[PDB]
């Protein structure tokens, strides 16, 4: 189907960037949209086939290239804060226009890379009171202190990703809602039976994948360089 | 111009979510509804071309070229339908509306509203407060305080028990912080 690289990217104002879009469906038509809170999808550029590209509603600041039928890269010439957004590549056979969308690229443009921070992650074990009232056991994962808002939180029980009994906040809280580059927090809950939580051989891990700086960004600060990394926390079941 | 009704719209589980969309250009040929889950990509769920009704599963799309609106009804709404729905119109170049968020709240069968305090599995010094098992009419208000954080409510589905529940989580740095303060 349609694939996009990277999923997330932070930039310093001025830096340039290339978002990749690929589609091995021999589709001839390809588009890039940006999506902004409260605006929906806005067309940036599009291409009817190889060698051909045309502008859309908001073409300014971006170039494209369609050399082949498979790829439609989008290039950001010079990052500005106003280009913080989620970009989606989309394709259709071309020649009844169902559009298929890539999974999207979320981009954050910041004044200074010193603003970048990885999350700290902790798992909070279930209340005994909950256990005795409800016979169910809720664990909470909290990811705190991170910037930009580029995380994916997952739960893993005995080594396998779980989706049932989970719910993660659909958006981060700003830790300083007034501050422009505020750091963020995100919580998730995983709820299992009391009996399952009570088995000491059962393992519960909250994984947060953070997208941050790469090997090649400068770092002089007192703290570890905030690179793309996985930060995780766990708990073992306990009869209690 | 593509204009959709303003959200988020709350819909009790089982009811009808009803979305609409006006387009300015009367010579538009093709009409679409996309579903977008939070953090995810738009997915085409309905195409409509001629005046009238079109059905697929629990979806009913309707086009009234006369009045220049398209609508989308989701029947017997389920919590898993919570999403943003976008209207797109063709002139096959697409113009997209700003989308309407729908929130389908669960019918909580046996509410048992309660606040519990949970401790860190590592340090044991740190905790969070969890408000859970309240009914979907229940209001969770923001903190009366910049050092106390309170999430929006979140719906979780334990398919292993056919059991859904609402929850919201709070926490703070200020010690002598009690769950007792947190939800008010």
């Amino acid at each position: 189907g349609v694939t996009q690289t990277p999923k997330f990217q932070v930039l310093k104002t001025g830096q340039s960037m290339t978002l990749q879009c690929a589609q091995d469906m021999n589709h001839e038509y390809m588009s890039w949209y940006r999506q902004d809170p409260g605006m929906g999808l806005r067309l940036i550029h599009y291409s009817v086939g190889a060698g051909i590209t045309d502008q859309g509603e908001v073409p300014n600041g971006y170039n494209v290239s369609r050399s082949t039928t498979e790829d439609f890269p989008l290039r950001l010439l010079s990052a500005a804060p106003s280009q913080t957004s989620v970009y989606f590549c989309a394709s259709r056979p071309g020649l009844q226009p169902e559009q298929y969308f890539g999974p999207g690229t979320r981009l954050t443009v910041t004044e200074d890379l010193k603003n970048v921070f990885p999350p700290e992650v902790a798992v909070f074990e279930p209340s005994e009171a909950e256990i005795s009232h409800t016979q169910k056991a809720t664990l909470v994962c909290l990811a705190t202190g991170f910037y930009p808002d580029h995380v994916e939180l997952s739960w893993w029980v005995n080594g396998k990703e779980v989706h049932s009994g989970v719910c993660t906040d659909p958006q981060p809280l700003k830790e300083q809602p007034a501050l422009n580059d505020s750091r963020y927090a995100l919580s998730s809950r995983l709820r299992v039976s009391a009996t399952f939580w009570q088995d000491p051989r059962n393992h519960f891990r909250c994984q947060v994948q953070f997208y941050g700086l790469s090997e090649n960004d400068e770092w002089t600060q007192d703290r570890a360089k905030p690179v793309t990394q996985i930060v995780s926390a766990e708990a073992w079941g306990r009869a209690d | 111009e593509v204009e959709q009704n303003s959200g988020p719209l709350s819909v009790p589980e089982g009811a009808i979510a009803s979305l609409n969309c006006t387009y300015s250009d009367r010579g538009s040929q093709s009409f679409f509804w996309y579903r977008q889950y939070s953090g995810k990509s738009p997915e085409l769920i309905m195409s409509i071309y001629s005046n009238g009704d079109k059905e697929d599963g629990r979806f009913t799309a309707q086009l009234n070229k006369a009045s220049q609106y398209v609508s989308l009804l989701i029947r017997d709404s389920q919590p898993s339908d919570s999403a943003t729905y976008l209207c797109a119109v063709t002139t096959g170049k697409l113009q997209f509306g700003a989308g309407t968020q729908v929130v389908v709240t669960p019918d909580i069968q046996n509410p048992d509203p309660a606040v519990y305090q949970l401790r860190d599995s590592k340090s044991s010094d740190k905790s969070v407060c969890l408000f859970t098992d309240f009914d979907s009419q229940t209001n969770v208000s923001q903190s009366k305080d910049s050092d106390v954080y309170i999430t929006d409510k979140c719906v979780l589905d334990m398919r292993s028990m056919d059991f859904k529940s609402n929850s919201a989580v709070a926490w703070s740095n200020k010690s002598d912080f009690a769950c007792a303060n947190a939800f008010n």
